[PDB]
């Protein structure tokens, strides 16, 4: 077949060690990027799994044919034949192609010498996030990649017209986040073997509220609510009062240890642990105030510090609601 | 003419031996290194070992690789590291590491005029250190990366840092949400087995662990649980419903601290600094409600048959109301000078 | 032996494999079908279910027509990687492991007017995305979609072997299912377009219905019964303020206990689930009725309860609070009438 | 007289075709196996599967490799089976499998002088097999192992258990943390699909769980709680603050131990034995509780307006003295008699 | 260069790697010996160590002889594949790992005789059976048994380099273990018998022991108080009966929570070990207070307490109650007896 022959000639004397116009000019490689899926986002390993069909175009005078054939559309066979770009991804903790059934790429070339290259990729991306406002904690994750061994003088990388195509997002793995939007960056970095040319994909993320709303924010403002209700007991009713004081406490103590269940042990304080130490400060006072009324009415004005309590408490902990709320959801 | 570079490199590879060292024969090949530590995470207490991520790098001159006519640093594809001599390269403590391999093998080969070959690979290993944590959460490790040659002694091959302190680049941006890197250092040494004398390298970081993560986690719940169990001194001794339920309760809490945080915390088998201070404060928590079952015997068992006083049951209280707190404070200062 | 390795010598004489049957003249058409040996486990933390198949493919090559005294040629894949395959992968296939124990677990057929039959056994990862809104009460239709990688439909298409119900194939006890009851699967194919052409996805959904029973007995019986124990205390005498106190904290302490085991076992979705809005609701309650106990315990006039001898002249002792009369009345009402909302809502749909 | 040896090797290897397996065109190749189990280990619940470490040997005739001159059986290195037919045999059920490497692959070519080829493979696989929990955990479960050839049919592959029943060794050497053998069967049938039918030889295992780690950790603490929950029917109905505390804090502590049961037992998402009487416990702890406030009702709440009486707070508390009593060791009858 | 060349050519020159050295006219004997740079990690859950090793092994290979200035070829793996080596495997051995970074970790070295010497670096992950009934006062010998895969003991046997106790080192600093002791290596040689014939065995022993202080602080220590305090009520009075029912019963969800972490730690295994009957003791102790109460509650005839002023004669009051006189003798005795037969037995193993 004259396609056979054609492929033969395009190969002989090519030499795939070679970049394209390896002393002569830098070699543009044209990117583009569909997301099938974004992954998980792991904040306790600080990464997520991004799932795209990666392409790279390029031109490679090398592989100019001339026939009534205007593309040759191949599969994975000749993509280790002819010289690839070394695109890597920088932040990628962990990626793999897909090799079921066959090696998942894609290898087109039209009889100009312009080739475009397709593989689908799982990539592991490293994604530093900092949980100082969580749960209501907006990330941009980036995907960063660039060229292993060719500096910005040899391999350039440009974004296409549609840089980063995304299909349907409510298909997608994000469990606690919602995907807002993506931009996509060029950079130049520099490193001790040259200075690359560096394209970064940002997506950003919000986390979802829903889940924390139902199981600690409210289950800890009603146990707070809760020892309020000794404030309104008489202080005779010991045995009631303290029962009721101690075991707010040991409710919130519960309520504490799923604060922290999906994070990093990081040593700043999050939103989730601000309000969730502050209800605990505001449990604990409550069974000291009993406390300190007990002793001096009975076991010895302190004598009406039951008033007191049944407006300070509630007043304190609105005005910590009031001042919580505002700067976590509005100041930022 | 790339037909001229294609000639050129087709030379260099025609005839070459990758069996022979480059100077085979002659003085050992110096190989210089640099590491671009790209991050640092999974530092697991457990397992005794953490999960390095960087780009190495490898120098050498090789004369046979010496080109001439071309004004060019020629990177080539790195598939060309395969057909060419490398040092056999290997880390001592290493566990688990791979070469990244998308969307190609993360491997560089960039030749010079001279014959330097720059030799650069992207590599995540799991690197073993011992780590001591009997002052866990107040402890430091040091963990260290040995860089070595497997098969070539000190006779022909020897290691350097390419930059000297420099060498290793990347430490200063590494963000570890538990430790902070104190310190990073630089070592050349030699290393004699059975099977003779090796060139090394190593590099050795500093993790100091962060504390804030357990003064809210661990240490402050255990005080306030604590400093609550003292409230029963101030209740009268005729609440005995009160008191036992205050004292048993704090005691179910305090074992509800502990028991979740042997679940969170990484399951580390023996005696740290942790242990010391969970077990100190369930022991004041029990010495308060054995406080009241005296205080209750006292007046009861040994009422009508008729340090402090051990008659008076409010003596004893007005005594607790002292020493507790007293004490509890005495322990956290003969604990946290001996750990911080 | 001679004459069958030069019949095989002979077949890939001059035989390109980077070209699909049929280039320049007609469009490949590959048949297809799925026999699946196991539908394995369905994993709600990972958004994905395996399957275990015999993935078989069947297409024409007109080079690899033959003669001998064989009609078919049953070979291994030794003889398959020389060959032209379909680039066939899984459209939402996560990592897919294909057997090599004790051999590569493929085997290729030809036959001598140059019919190829290739079927490999695989295990595939495919997503299936999940909308947990109505856990534990949730159905989900998983997907199972392939077709080519790099042709287009002018180049490559997919049939089904057979009809397409008929083509996808269910072993009789292959269901490796603890959650979910498979109630059925759909057959299809269509065209996906992609910014490289137009491609042939052939698609495949099971339809897969949650079994409740086991989060009814771990979760909304113990709530349940929790909630009724918290409007319990509301017979009890108003008198009893240690009694009925402990009553209300502890019954919100076991409701604590058991919101927290229940959110353990479920993917770590942010988002509220149905499982999480009962438990809500039956948190209110139980904090509900120590709040009622407040309001009774404020107008208890006497710290005592009737003596059990003395006639109640209707010493003086205090009344039945007409709160606890109402929240006797109230509380299992509305908790009775939420359950038959939250019930008809989720279990009808 | 090695010479002579590698001659004969070289002769057998000249002109083998891999592509065709033993009488090709005639009667079907017989391939005799046996399997010496080296450990059964992860016999996994959630998984629904077995891990099998296990020496894989098939025997089968070869003419292309009957040899002469040599009285030796030739255990040629494991390289020489990559130029040998061997079946293409694979496990149906296998989830994952891998041919351990180290320290290199741990294969076995044995030829024999009447061309017979015995090839061995140490083979550690994840079986799956699918377990009936309903009777968890006094429940057993039989485990296979399916044999199978892939592409070759009954016209061109036959399979045996090499030995009869002594194909298999080292099953009664086999320790399960959580079950034991009680036996194992070998089975030889065809099993036909769509592209022809084909050999398959089953290894399938009866595995019964041991419950001693559940009486003390499991039923015990259940059993403890709710004859501590009738405690209270011999409190004075009076004592209000004792009995609801006893009372609730018996639920509250049998839901901490349903709950925490669930969390370390394996996440099997049906209905079991073990969850049936955690639940059966619960309901007794339950209308333990339930029992004091229709006792406080009728004493406070109906007293004043002026089985048991229903009318005698004294009488309900003796009645419930031995109802509940005999109606738990009921529930308990009709429990282990019905699972065991 | 050229002379080093040329051996490096004819030394392969009509080998045949297929064929054992000295086949078919005597014994290949592998001189072998180990260095562990690290103990790695024991799971007592999976039953298994792992342990990093440089792993060197000697033979004689007439075939190889040269001659020339050199006396050593210190050679690569890229020879070191074309010749025959030991078919060596490990036969506890899981999962393990032939090191290749930053390339092969393996040396060959021939000297002008033809003695190979062949090492490489491992991580063997092996498995170690264990008999927990003693947990956490349990000792261990995790094994490790190599030799050949195929070459029975009339072709290949395998000795030790030296006297076998100095033939495996251990580095100072190569013990990784968390939760052991290693107490030291036992060396030995054996024959196993297979149904492919006899093989050399070469075993060694790594000895183990548990450490309890862990445990002691974590487990034994708070369940020992646990079990005092519900003892402690005793001294209680016996008209304290909310205060007494309160101790009883938090008590023993005490018991029930360090009970559940406890098992936590434990492997999952199916038979008791000391640790569980410990726990299951301290519960047996706990329950039984309660009890107790139980029955000294049913004899208090007053439900005022002493008032601290009146007198009694030997208004009356309640006496002190002869169960609780003697269950603050027998229980505290009881209890430590109990200690005392425990911590003997299980010390003294
Ligand atoms: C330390 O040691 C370890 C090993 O212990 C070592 O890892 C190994 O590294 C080598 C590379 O150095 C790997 O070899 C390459 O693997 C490529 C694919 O990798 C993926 O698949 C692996 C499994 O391979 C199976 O499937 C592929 C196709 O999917 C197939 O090509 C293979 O032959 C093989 O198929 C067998 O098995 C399957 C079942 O699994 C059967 O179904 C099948 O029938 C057959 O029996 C898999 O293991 C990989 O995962 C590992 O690696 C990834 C990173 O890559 C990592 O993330 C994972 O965690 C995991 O570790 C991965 O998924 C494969 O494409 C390569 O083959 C190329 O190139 C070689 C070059 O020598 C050549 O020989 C091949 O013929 C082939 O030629 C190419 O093929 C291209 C694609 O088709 C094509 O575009 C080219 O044109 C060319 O095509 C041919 O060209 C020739 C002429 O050259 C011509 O004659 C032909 O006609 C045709 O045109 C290559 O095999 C190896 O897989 C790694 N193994 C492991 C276990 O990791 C590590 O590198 C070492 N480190 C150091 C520092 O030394
Ligand atoms: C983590 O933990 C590791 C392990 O403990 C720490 O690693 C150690 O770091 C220290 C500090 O950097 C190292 O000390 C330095 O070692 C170098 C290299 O020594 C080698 O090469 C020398 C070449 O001259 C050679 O002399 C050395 O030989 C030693 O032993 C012989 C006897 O056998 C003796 O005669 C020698 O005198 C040596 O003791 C050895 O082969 C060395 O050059 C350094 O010398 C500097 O400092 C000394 C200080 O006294 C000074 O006198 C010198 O003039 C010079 O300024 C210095 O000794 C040590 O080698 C490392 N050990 C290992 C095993 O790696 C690591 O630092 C820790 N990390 C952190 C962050 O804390
Ligand atoms: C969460 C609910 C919160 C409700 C908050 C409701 C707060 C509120 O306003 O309570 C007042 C009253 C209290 O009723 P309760 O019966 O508890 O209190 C009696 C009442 O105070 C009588 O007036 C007293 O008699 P008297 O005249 O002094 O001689 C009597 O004294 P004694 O005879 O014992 O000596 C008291 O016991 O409640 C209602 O009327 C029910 C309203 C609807 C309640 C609907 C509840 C669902
Ligand atoms: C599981 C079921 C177990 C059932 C066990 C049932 C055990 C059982 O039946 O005990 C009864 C008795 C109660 O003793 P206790 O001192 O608690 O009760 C006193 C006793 O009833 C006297 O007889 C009363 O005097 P009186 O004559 O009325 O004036 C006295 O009245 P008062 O002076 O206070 O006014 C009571 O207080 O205990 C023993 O004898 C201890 C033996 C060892 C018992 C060891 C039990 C563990
Ligand atoms: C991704 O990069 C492309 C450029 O490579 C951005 O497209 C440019 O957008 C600016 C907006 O002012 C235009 O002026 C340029 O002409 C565009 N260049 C093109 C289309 O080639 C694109 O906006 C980037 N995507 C982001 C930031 O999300
Ligand atoms: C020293 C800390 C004491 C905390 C409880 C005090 C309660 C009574 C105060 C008078
Ligand atoms: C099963 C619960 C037993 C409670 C104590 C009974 C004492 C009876 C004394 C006659
Ligand atoms: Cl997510
Ligand atoms: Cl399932």
């Amino acid at each position: 077949g004259d396609v056979t022959v054609i492929l033969n000639n395009l190969l002989e004397g090519y030499d795939n060690k070679l970049r394209p116009d390896i002393g002569v000019k830098p070699t543009l490689i044209h990117t583009d990027m569909y997301v099938n899926s974004i992954g998980p986002v792991n904040a306790i390993n600080m990464e997520y799994t991004i799932d795209i069909f990666f392409a790279q175009t390029w031109y490679d005078r090398r592989l100019k044919f001339n026939s009534t054939i205007k593309v040759l559309r191949l599969n994975s066979n000749m993509v280790g034949k002819i010289w690839i770009p070394d695109t890597f991804f920088r932040n990628s903790k962990k990626a793999d192609a897909h090799w079921i059934t066959t090696p998942n790429r894609m290898l087109r070339i039209w009889n100009d010498g312009r080739v475009l290259y397709t593989l689908r990729l799982t990539i592991d991306a490293e994604c530093q996030l900092q949980l100082h406002n969580f749960p209501m904690d907006e990330h941009s994750c980036p995907l960063e990649f660039s060229s292993y061994g060719y500096p910005r003088e040899e391999i350039v990388y440009q974004w296409k017209r549609s840089s980063v195509e995304v299909g349907d997002t409510r298909s997608w793995r994000l469990y606690q986040f919602s995907f807002v939007g993506l931009r996509n960056t060029t950079e130049v970095v520099k490193t001790t073997s040259g200075d690359y040319v560096v394209m970064s994909v940002y997506f950003d993320l919000s986390r979802r509220m829903g889940y924390f709303t139902i199981q600690t924010y409210i289950p800890c403002t009603l146990i707070v609510v809760l020892s309020w209700v000794s404030f309104w007991i008489n202080k005779d009713a010991v045995p009631a009062r303290t029962s009721l004081g101690i075991t707010t406490v040991l409710t919130m103590t519960t309520l504490s240890t799923i604060a922290r269940k999906s994070l990093p042990k990081v040593s700043y304080v999050t939103a989730m642990d601000l309000f969730v130490s502050v209800c605990f400060i505001f449990v604990f006072s409550a069974l000291v105030e009993y406390g300190t009324l007990h002793y001096f009415v009975s076991n010895r004005r302190i004598a009406k510090m039951d008033s007191y309590a049944r407006i300070f408490f509630p007043t304190a902990f609105c005005l910590f609601n009031l001042v919580y709320w505002v700067s976590y959801l509005y100041l930022g | 003419n790339m037909s001229f570079v294609k000639e050129t490199v087709d030379k260099l590879l025609k005839g070459y031996d990758i069996r022979l060292r480059p100077d085979f024969g002659g003085p050992p090949v110096c190989v210089g290194m640099n590491i671009d530590i790209a991050s640092i995470d999974m530092v697991s207490e457990v397992n005794m070992d953490y999960t390095l991520t960087m780009y190495f790098q490898q120098y050498w001159r090789d004369k046979r690789l010496a080109y001439s006519g071309i004004p060019l640093n020629l990177t080539l594809d790195n598939r060309v590291a395969d057909q060419l001599w490398v040092p056999d390269t290997y880390f001592l403590n290493d566990k688990k590491s791979f070469v990244h391999g998308v969307t190609v093998k993360n491997r560089m080969i960039r030749l010079h005029p001279d014959g330097t070959v720059l030799y650069g690979l992207r590599i995540t290993t799991t690197a073993a250190c011992m780590m001591d944590l009997r002052r866990y959460p107040l402890d430091e490790q040091n963990c260290t990366l040995e860089i070595e040659s497997y098969g070539y002694t000190t006779d022909d091959i020897e290691f350097y840092w390419r930059g000297g302190d420099k060498a290793v680049t990347g430490v200063e941006r590494i963000e570890l949400p538990q430790f902070s890197i104190v310190e990073h250092r630089l070592v050349s040494r030699n290393v004699v087995f059975a099977t003779g004398a090796y060139p090394r390298l190593s590099l050795s970081f500093r993790l100091k662990r962060n504390i804030g993560y357990f003064i809210l986690q661990t240490y402050m719940p255990s005080i306030l649980i604590t400093i609550l169990s003292w409230v029963s001194f101030w209740i009268n001794y005729d609440a005995s419903a009160a008191r036992v339920a205050l004292g048993i309760t704090t005691v179910l809490t305090m074992t509800t601290i502990n028991t979740h945080l042997r679940e969170t915390l990484p399951k580390i088998p023996y005696v740290k600094a942790i242990d010391m201070y969970l077990m100190g404060c369930f022991v004041f928590v029990f010495l308060a409600l054995l406080e009241y079952a005296f205080v209750n015997y006292i007046f009861f068992g040994r009422g009508p048959q008729r340090i402090p006083d051990l008659t008076d049951v409010n003596a004893i209280d007005r005594w607790s109301r002292i020493v507790f707190p007293f004490t509890f404070s005495l322990f956290n200062l003969v604990y946290w000078l001996y750990y911080v | 032996t001679t004459v069958f390795t030069r019949i095989l010598d002979r077949l890939l004489d001059g035989y390109d494999n980077r070209l699909r049957p049929g280039l320049g003249e007609r469009v490949t058409e590959v048949k297809t079908d799925i026999f699946v040996t196991s539908f394995g486990p369905v994993s709600d933390h990972d958004m994905e279910y395996t399957i275990d198949v015999f993935f078989r493919q069947s297409w024409k090559d007109e080079r690899l027509k033959f003669k001998g005294p064989m009609t078919v040629l049953r070979l291994n894949n030794l003889m398959a990687s020389k060959i032209w395959t379909p680039d066939t992968f899984f459209h939402n296939g996560k990592k897919s492991v294909a057997h090599n124990m004790t051999m590569p677990n493929k085997l290729l057929r030809i036959t001598e007017d140059g019919t190829l039959l290739y079927t490999m056994r695989l295990t595939v990862r495919a997503e299936c995305p999940m909308h947990l809104e109505d856990f534990p009460m949730d159905a989900h239709a998983c997907p199972l979609k392939f077709g080519s990688y790099a042709y287009t439909r002018a180049e490559v298409v997919y049939e089904w072997t057979r009809e397409p119900a008929r083509s996808v194939v269910v072993a009789e006890d292959g269901s490796r299912l603890n959650q979910y009851d498979l109630l059925g699967q759909t057959v299809d194919s269509g065209i996906v377009q992609s910014s490289t052409g137009e491609y042939v996805v052939m698609t495949t959904h099971f339809h897969l219905k949650r079994k409740i029973g086991y989060f009814v007995i771990q979760t909304y019986l113990p709530c349940i019964m929790t909630v009724i124990l918290s409007q319990v205390s509301f017979w009890l005498n108003r008198e009893s303020v240690p009694a009925r106190t402990v009553f209300g904290v502890t019954t919100v302490l076991t409701m604590t206990t058991l919101s927290i085991s229940a959110r353990n076992s479920l993917p770590k979705v942010a988002y509220a689930t149905a499982m999480d809005w009962f438990i809500a609701v039956c948190y209110a309650f139980v904090f509900s009725a120590l709040i009622e106990f407040a309001t009774v315990n404020y107008f208890t006039k006497r710290g005592y309860a009737w003596d059990g001898k003395s006639v109640v002249p209707e010493k003086t002792f205090n009344s039945v609070s007409k709160i606890d009369r109402l929240s006797r009345i109230a509380f299992p009402l509305l908790f009775g009438i939420f359950n038959l909302v939250y019930w008809a809502t989720y279990l009808n749909r």
